[PDB]
């Protein structure tokens, strides 16, 4: 029992903030569209106009650029009406959309409209939909346009403007209070009657508002003597319409077929469905009519007709009670004045109401990743930045120069008036750039700190390549700012691409002045395209000739000076989208929410900007953003060291960012602060803008403001004092805290001669997340690299200075620097590595080893492909009751295997393993079936957890039933199989044997010794189960043959120990159950070997499916297993040597043992799990040696459960080889 | 062409089982119960024996009689 | 429709005698396989839409 | 030019090869612009020009 009526608003509500919103808005597709298909409608019908009408017309690209015009009133008519309707149908379209509110229906809703909305209601009056609407909203668009050109010639016929028009246009209308209507029109009677006035210039009502208020329009200066008449206590005031409208004595139903004309005929015109409720009519309700002929009739109320707002209400009473309902709820869009339309209908219905006045809109979660507003102007991420800079060597050095004050020029190096130049001008590492140690001088020095800088900046940033689907190998692009002087400076990008492998877009842009800012420019418009995922950026301006040929650079805030104290940078970004940083982790220093640029044609003398084209710049920017110039803290200059701009550039620039009050105040609140930063090091030709940017990175970083070493003398007579303008400079460092739950913004501008005028908004960092859940890890690994020994020396010494300087930071920054320094940097040949619990052991472990290299030691890379490891995999004979379950707790990957081989197991009618796992009591209780499938279920999901770790076997073995597992290693079954075969072997050996008939003797001793000490031959008497080793073997029987060997052995003196196992494998017991093993063997799907196969069984190395049979599976339960024969055969026939690195994937090194004996004793071994040891020491050990022999293993994957140790801190730059190079 | 619509014809006879005099060109796929999938296992056969670039659904799409399908065939 | 691994699936389609014809289909993976799948299963996958009300 | 399985042209309209460098030389700068304007000539006049390089 209510409805909701939707209400749309004439001329006088303005809409300069609705259209700047939605033009902001990019998160709806429909308005978007709209918003960018309208102005081709409005250019297309605005080109129809007639001649005098087009040349009053400004010109435009899109809207943004007649908000202004609308504000200031110098909008003509024709476009002012479009412009209107736009907003209204966009408002509109943004509510029903975004707004996910239901369509206006004809059972519970109506619609109205004033003067223009006639218009709109019809459009929205004949849709179903959104989406049904847009082309029915453009006609709309064009309908209003034309018939805002046909009112306003029509105006100008009448009466022209004035000589002080100053653009602005007059008013036409006049609201009057105070009068009857019937009383007013008399007067007006008796006004013309009084006068002689042609019958198309006397005052007419337009509309009657009411009992109380009405309104009159007429021309201007009628309107005005009219106006002159009217005492009191009638108030008039002037309504902001410009042209005549509701005349019925200058327009007739030719304007109005005139107006229409823009519909084509046809027989597809939608019908209009929703009720539209009309008052200037004779009948107020509209339904059923053609589209063209409801938009006939609008523009004839629009156009003919007096509206008669009076009646209004009554009419949407009338209809409601028509309908049977007993409330309106309004929905006014753009209606001005709207909060008195809701009282004003109600009162003329029952009074029930009832408020309800909720509306549950809580937005459904959106799904994971499209959260993200469309690519579309989405806020760009500076990553990191490096740049050498004059009397300096990196960003720190440069920040220490910048805070003390101090000018950077100096004389010249003789190596190499004075200058700001680099005091180290070219020297390289070129043994790290695979470079013939003589031919670096060949490529300049702009090249080389080039890569130098790209090298720092990209370690900084801790990107690799292709670890990421943002950081791909193609998906890099560079773009690179070119000055004035393949495998010339042409290339650099390409050099760039080279060495570090990228494969992407290269480009070495120059425009005029702003070479760097342009390709920054260009690099953030590819990555909002979606081009490219990343991007390098910014140029070089170091000088290569030294041509120095008056006495003098630059005077303190003066430009007295002739020179323009030219200076060298090379700095150079990294570029990110802000989404996809934030989802990799990354440094986030600072934002580019948005740039704009001109060219600013108009020049003065030369080349020059002007003070209007940067106003309109910096309005545009501010507004495409979206933020006031109250909210801007800082603002930088570039420069060009000419004389009227480095000067009144100031005056402009404040301008818009702080325009002074009318009356006579401070416009700002908070206190503006600017500078330059060719203050100091001076003014960087073809790097000053990056150079800008680098300096308002450190400001940010820091949290500080530098003193400047201008202004120290009388305020220059261009630049006038800004202290009352709440602005003024700094003479020492000025604190600038951010803002809690608020952001420090700033403002960079280049202000080059030759024209360009590029500008963007900066952004401080989105609030760092802070990590609260703790690293369960206890013991750390910590990496480095180099390419040559000096270098590994360097990077030796620069960590442990590190380290001592952060000692006492805080328990869970360790983490941070294992993450940073494994997992996101690239390893090179020459390794080292330190383990350890805390960071103390760690600095000592590394002081160490620096000693010991620089004692004399030389330094050796490591092989080509790293070391091929050998698995092994243990038998069921060291399983303790705690598995690993700190590996099920920390590792995802872990407990998926485990809770899949769960399901598998029982989905196959056989006991869960998942109690084993967690609640680590079960083992005491745990049935032999249960233990073995156990044990081989975790021999599988350890073996997968090792492998997506980086290491691939070359070699398996397994004893007696990591055969099992060691065969899935192989890829020769699957792991169901492997599974259905542990289990149902089991159950089969449970079902037919007895338990404890047998048993298992272990014996340390020559089988020559074991055979000659005890009566009755082999295999009578005891048969040898397992042939462990030289002096290692173990024996297998009947209760009664175990003790008379038993008896017979210790009688010898040699010692033998009984052996748990309650079955005994490989011995008579096993026999009554081979034919149904078979039957099950049979039924897997065996396949060839991936790798060879050290099998025991058969005491040979396998290499194809055809010894796999299914008789192989009884052959090995039953037959004895032979391992030392297996093991010669396989050193005899080079698959193991003394270099591979040997690993057991089980519960404590035992096959280890036996391979290293069998190999040799200086063979590597690493057991994975111990008793009595946590198992991330013995991790973080084997990790380490993988490492440091050469292996390439995958620390991405060694860290992604873990999200406490995820951060990237800030390690100090990589040890280059500093040699020296110049020609 | 010839050949090759041969082998055609006759994987088409062994699919539906009819005769190769019998497969005409007013015969029509419905008449011979040439099923949906029918046609798909008869176009599989096609491009696995006569190794032709022939989607599984041009011969339902396009072939209503065996003259349909051999104007496709001719290429 | 039959279905299983492929190794399974060929050696069940060659005792099928000639009156009984078959082809192959594009699926890359079991489905509808209650003895494959339990609830745990249908938790999971669906799992990435988050709990509300509207 | 797609290759036919059995062996056969397939593609029917003949397709016309040429390049700019033997006639003119290399700009290695201007090379695209001045391979448009040969197509631009080509395209005006309806004329695939003698190849050059025998």
């Amino acid at each position: 029992a209510q409805m909701r009526v939707v209400a749309f608003g004439d001329q006088t509500y303005d809409c300069s903030e609705a259209v700047s919103q939605l033009l902001r808005v990019r998160d709806d597709a429909i308005v978007v569209d709209f918003l960018e298909r309208a102005p081709a409608v409005l250019k297309a019908e605005l080109a129809r106009l007639s001649s005098e009408q087009q040349e009053e017309t400004p010109r435009f690209a899109t809207l943004a650029e007649l908000v202004p015009r609308y504000r200031a009133g110098t909008l003509n008519p024709a476009v002012s009406q479009a412009l209107t309707c736009i907003a209204q149908l966009g408002l509109f379209i943004r509510q029903h959309s975004s707004g996910q509110e239901a369509y206006p229906t004809a059972h519970d809703s109506c619609i109205t409209g004033v003067c223009t909305g006639a218009l709109t209601a019809v459009a929205v009056g004949s849709a179903s939909s959104v989406t049904a609407l847009v082309p029915l909203a453009l006609h709309t668009v064009a309908v209003a346009v034309r018939l805002g050109a046909r009112a306003w010639e029509i105006g100008s016929c009448l009466a022209d403007a004035r000589r002080g028009a100053n653009g602005r246009y007059a008013s036409w209308t006049s609201a009057v209070g105070g009068i009857s209507p019937q009383d007013l029109q008399d007067r007006i009677s008796a006004y013309t009657a009084e006068q002689a006035l042609a019958s198309v210039s006397v005052p007419y009502l337009s509309a009657a508002v009411g009992p109380g208020q009405s309104s009159v329009s007429a021309a201007p200066v009628i309107l005005d003597a009219f106006l002159s008449t009217l005492l009191r206590p009638l108030t008039t005031t002037r309504l902001p319409i410009t042209a005549p409208y509701h005349a019925p004595h200058l327009f007739t139903a030719k304007d109005v077929q005139h107006v229409t004309d823009c519909l084509p005929p046809s027989e597809a015109w939608p019908t209009v469905r929703i009720p539209i409720i009309s008052f200037s009519r004779d009948e107020a309700v509209s339904r059923g009519a053609s589209f063209p002929a409801a938009m006939s009739e609008a523009v004839r109320d629009c156009l003919i007709r007096p509206i008669a707002l009076d009646r209004m209400a009554v009419s949407i009473a009338n209809h409601a009670r028509d309908l049977g309902k007993d409330s309106v709820l309004p929905s006014p869009i753009a209606l001005s004045f709207s909060d008195k339309l809701g009282p004003q209908v109600n009162s003329h219905l029952p009074g029930a109401k009832a408020p309800t006045p909720e509306l549950t809109s809580k937005s459904i979660p959106s799904a994971i990743g499209a959260e993200q507003q469309p690519m579309a102007k989405s806020p760009i991420a500076i990553l990191a930045a490096s740049g050498r800079f004059p009397q300096s060597s990196s960003m720190d050095q440069f920040w220490d120069v910048l805070i003390n004050g101090v000018d950077t020029h100096e004389l010249v190096p003789p190596t190499r008036g004075f200058g700001c130049w680099l005091h180290e001008a070219g020297e390289f590492d070129a043994a790290y750039f695979n470079m013939s140690p003589r031919e670096a001088p060949q490529v300049d020095p702009a090249q080389r700190l080039a890569l130098l800088t790209a090298t720092e900046a990209l370690e900084q940033a801790g990107v690799v390549p292709n670890r990421t689907s943002s950081t791909q190998k193609n998906r890099v692009g560079v773009w690179y700012g070119a000055t004035s002087n393949g495998g010339n400076r042409a290339f650099i990008p390409g050099r760039v691409n080279y060495f570090h492998k990228f494969s992407g877009p290269s480009y070495t842009i120059d425009t005029a002045c702003s070479s760097s800012l342009a390709a920054l420019h260009m690099a953030c418009n590819a990555l909002w395209r979606g081009e490219v995922d990343t991007a390098i950026v910014g140029g070089t301006n170091v000088l290569t000739n030294p041509d120095m040929t008056r006495s003098g650079n630059c005077k303190t805030f003066d430009d007295e000076a002739d020179g323009y104290c030219r200076g060298e940078a090379v700095v150079t970004l990294i570029l990110k989208r802000l989404p996809d940083a934030q989802a990799d982790k990354d440094p986030i220093q600072a934002s580019i929410l948005g740039i704009a640029t001109n060219h600013s044609a108009e020049a003065a003398s030369i080349t020059r900007p002007h003070a209007g084209a940067q106003q309109d710049l910096f309005q545009q920017v501010l507004t495409e953003t979206g933020l006031t110039a109250n909210d801007i803290s800082v603002c930088e200059m570039a420069g060009t060291g000419t004389q009227a701009g480095d000067s009144g550039e100031t005056t402009s620039v404040v301008e818009t960012l702080a325009p002074l009050n009318r009356s006579g105040s401070a416009v700002r609140t908070t206190p503006l602060y600017i500078g330059a930063v060719k203050s100091n090091v001076g003014h960087a030709e073809s790097a000053a803008g990056v150079s800008s940017l680098a300096k308002i990175l450190l400001m940010l970083k820091h949290s500080k403001i530098p003193p400047h070493v201008g202004i120290k003398t009388k305020l220059n007579h261009r630049l006038p004092d800004l202290a009352a303008r709440n602005t003024h400079i700094a003479r020492s460092e000025v604190p600038w805290p951010r803002p809690k739950n608020g952001k420090r913004r700033v403002l960079l501008n280049n202000f080059s001669a030759a024209g360009g005028n590029t500008c963007l908004v900066l952004e401080d960092a989105p609030e760092p997340e802070d990590s609260q859940e703790v690293d369960p890890r206890e013991h750390h690994i910590v990496a480095l690299s180099a390419k040559t020994p000096d270098s590994m020396v360097n990077n030796l010494t620069n960590m442990i200075t590190w380290i001592d300087k952060h000692s006492g930071d805080s328990l869970a920054t360790l983490p941070q620097l294992s993450y940073t320094t494994t997992a996101r940097r690239v390893h090179h040949r020459h390794r080292a590595v330190a383990t350890g619990t805390d960071l103390l052991q760690i600095r000592s472990s590394l002081q160490e080893q620096l000693d010991r290299r620089v004692s004399g030691e030389r330094s050796i890379p490591h092989p080509p492909n790293g070391p091929s490891f050998v698995l092994a995999f243990t038998g069921q004979g060291s399983a303790f009751a705690g598995m690993g379950v700190d590996l099920y707790k920390r590792f995802a990957s872990f407990r998926s295997d485990i809770a899949r081989y769960d399901q598998i197991c029982e989905g196959m009618s056989l006991p869960s393993i998942k109690a084993m796992f967690e609640d680590e009591k079960v083992f005491s209780t745990a049935s032999p079936t249960l233990q073995q499938l156990t044990h081989v279920c975790f021999q599988m999901a350890l073996y997968r957890l090792w492998k997506s770790l980086g290491v691939q076997a070359k070699a398996v073995v397994g004893h007696a039933l990591g055969e099992y597992a060691a065969l899935y290693a192989a890829g020769v079954l699957s792991q169901s199989d492997t599974l259905y075969l542990v289990g149902r072997r089991a159950q089969l050996m449970e079902k037919h044997l007895s338990q404890g008939t047998h048993a298992m003797l272990a014996v340390r001793a020559k089988e020559e010794a074991i055979v000659a000490a005890i009566d009755g031959p082999p295999g009578e008497a005891y048969e040898f189960s397992c042939r462990n080793g030289e002096q290692r073997n173990v024996l297998g029987g009947t209760v009664a043959q175990i003790q008379a060997a038993k008896a017979a052995l210790e009688a010898k003196k040699i010692r033998c120990q009984y052996l748990d196992t309650p079955m005994a494998f490989h011995t008579g017991q096993v026999d009554p159950i081979l034919p149904e093993l078979l039957q099950v063997a049979a039924a897997c799907s065996i396949q060839d070997p991936q790798i060879p196969v050290i099998s025991p069984a058969y005491g040979k190395v396998i290499r194809s499916a055809k010894d796999f049979q299914p008789e192989y599976f009884t052959h090995h339960c039953r037959s004895s297993v032979n391992m030392v024969d297996a093991l010669q055969s396989a050193v005899e026939e080079g698959l193991l040597d003394k270099n591979v690195i040997g690993l057991e994937i089980g519960p404590g090194p035992v096959v280890t043992q036996f391979v290293k004996e069998a190999v040799g004793t200086t063979m590597q071994t690493f057991a994975s799990i111990n008793k009595d040891k946590d198992t991330w020491q013995l991790m973080t050990q084997a990790l380490a040696k993988f490492y440091l022999a050469g292996a390439s293993v995958e620390w991405s994957r060694y860290h992604e459960d873990f999200p406490g140790a995820q951060k990237v801190l800030e390690l100090p730059a990589y040890g280059w080889a500093l040699k020296n190079y110049w020609l | 062409i010839g050949t090759v619509w041969r082998d055609a014809l006759k994987i088409l006879s062994e699919e539906s089982g009819l005769t190769d005099e019998e497969l005409t060109d007013d015969t029509s796929f419905a008449d011979v119960g040439v099923d949906s999938l029918m046609s798909l296992v008869i176009t599989s056969r096609l491009r696995d024996e006569l190794d032709i670039d022939f989607p599984d659904r041009a011969l339902f799409e396009e072939c209503q009689t065996i003259f349909d399908l051999r104007k496709r065939f001719s290429g």
